[PDB]
């Protein structure tokens, strides 16, 4: 088969500035015809993918005039001129020229923008939820900048390991940052036995790291 | 305008086989081709293979041969995409798209499990800068997804709702939180609208200031 590689996983850039990803082929992707046969996609989270170049070098109907692309047979750019932070998204390329048809392995971009430390909230568990023998004590840090961010949960001031499990969102399409939640998981009888519940945050936009803490039953 | 309508989400046990449909309407199906496409959860785009409707002509990859058929019927202007045999390694959105990738179907996710369906739990995430963040716990739920909106789809600035997470347990979790003025939570209802297919179960929670 003809193997594309895409060489950078992700490529950042700040808005209204330019930007240019990768794509190789194992093969030149030359037709006696005269065109290349290399496409760019680009997919939005959550979305089906959207063509933006075909045949190398030509803007599909409807795509803004700052994306292009060029090549030579066997190396391919495609240039976004002008970012939007709207342009978040995964880009493949992909070549038509022989079955079986492939996809390069997507490079990202990541929008840069100013560094925001999070905003953090913490959430101990509803009494709906104890009833049921299980409490789930949430931390979300909000609206931050960049994707990094750690966090330990101490409970009685004793660092807690294995009983976490945190989901990050996708970089908002509109300020380009992101949100983060950690769920610490522990029985009813475990929560009800301590009383001191904390979630420590470390974040680039932080000097040093910020705690939000409740105390059960206040 | 030219539309590639997909069938519905899929759980199917595994061992079996599943059939998923791509009705095209707005342009004469027997004149273009219908491509298959497969993405694994988190992962990136896999070219299944090729059908020419008029013809009835295929490509597969390799890679596919065994697992997939594609058949068009030109009378309901419709593809199918057969998968055999299915194991976990075939949960995935199976997108099909006419030839060339202009025209997309909206995908299909087809999740293979032995697994019994289970409805979530919703618990409040109640509030306690001017700003107040409160939420919804969505727990112990199976397969994915579940879809989460506020006050009926009148609150949509300030929401997150974070991807779920496979817990230890087998089922998924998930949480979604939007931040408000403080001053609004005297004088306006949070609602958070739980939605999980699967279950046929929809909850609408309120979310009261503790």
């Amino acid at each position: 088969d003809i193997v594309m590689t895409q060489a950078a996983p992700s490529v950042p850039v700040t808005p209204g500035e330019s930007v240019s990803i990768s794509c190789r082929s194992s093969k030149s992707l030359l037709h006696s015809n005269g065109n290349t046969y290399l496409f760019w996609f680009l997919q939005r989270p959550g979305q089906s993918p959207q063509v933006l170049i075909y045949r190398m070098s030509n803007l599909a109907s409807g795509v803004p005039d700052r994306f292009s692309g060029s090549g030579s047979g066997t190396a391919f750019t495609l240039r976004i001129s002008r970012v939007e932070a709207e342009d978040v998204g995964v880009y493949y390329c992909m070549q038509h020229l022989e079955y079986p048809y492939t996809f390069g392995s997507g490079t990202r971009l990541e929008i840069k923008r100013t560094v925001a430390a999070p905003s953090v909230f913490i959430f101990p568990p509803s009494d709906e939820q104890l009833k049921s023998g299980t409490a789930s004590v949430v931390c979300l840090l909000n609206n931050f900048y960049p994707r990094e961010a750690k966090v330990q949960w101490k409970v009685d001031n004793a660092l807690q390991s294995g009983n976490s499990q945190e989901s990050v969102t996708e970089q908002d399409s509109k300020d380009s940052t992101y949100s983060l939640s950690s769920t610490l998981t522990l029985s009813k009888a475990d929560y009800e036995k301590h009383k001191v519940y904390a979630c420590e945050v470390t974040h680039q936009g932080l000097s040093s790291p910020v705690t939000k803490s409740f105390n059960r039953g206040e | 305008q030219v539309q590639l309508q997909q069938s519905g989400a899929e759980l199917v046990r595994p061992g079996t086989s599943v059939k998923v449909s791509c009705k095209a309407s707005g342009y004469a199906f027997t004149n273009y081709l219908i491509e298959w496409i497969k993405q694994r959860p988190g992962q990136g785009l896999e070219w299944i293979g090729v059908i020419n409707p008029g013809s009835g002509g295929t490509n597969y990859n390799e890679k596919f041969r065994v697992k997939a058929t594609l058949t068009a019927d030109k009378s309901s202007s419709t593809a199918y995409m057969q998968l055999s045999s299915l194991t976990s390694d075939d949960s995935a959105v199976y997108f099909c798209a006419r030839g060339g990738g202009y025209y997309w179907g909206q995908g299909t996710l087809v999740t293979v499990s032995a697994a019994s369906t289970k409805g979530p739990s919703v618990f409040p995430l109640a509030p306690s800068g001017g700003t107040a963040a409160l939420g919804c716990l969505v727990k112990d739920y199976f397969p994915e997804p579940v879809t989460v909106s506020w006050n009926s789809g009148a609150l949509t600035s300030g929401v997150h709702t974070f991807p779920a997470v496979l817990q230890s347990s087998g089922l998924y979790s998930l949480s979604s939180v939007v931040t408000v003025p403080s001053s609004s939570l005297g004088t306006q209802t949070y609602i958070c609208n739980v939605n999980h297919k699967p279950s046929n179960t929809k909850v609408d929670k309120k979310v009261e200031p503790k």
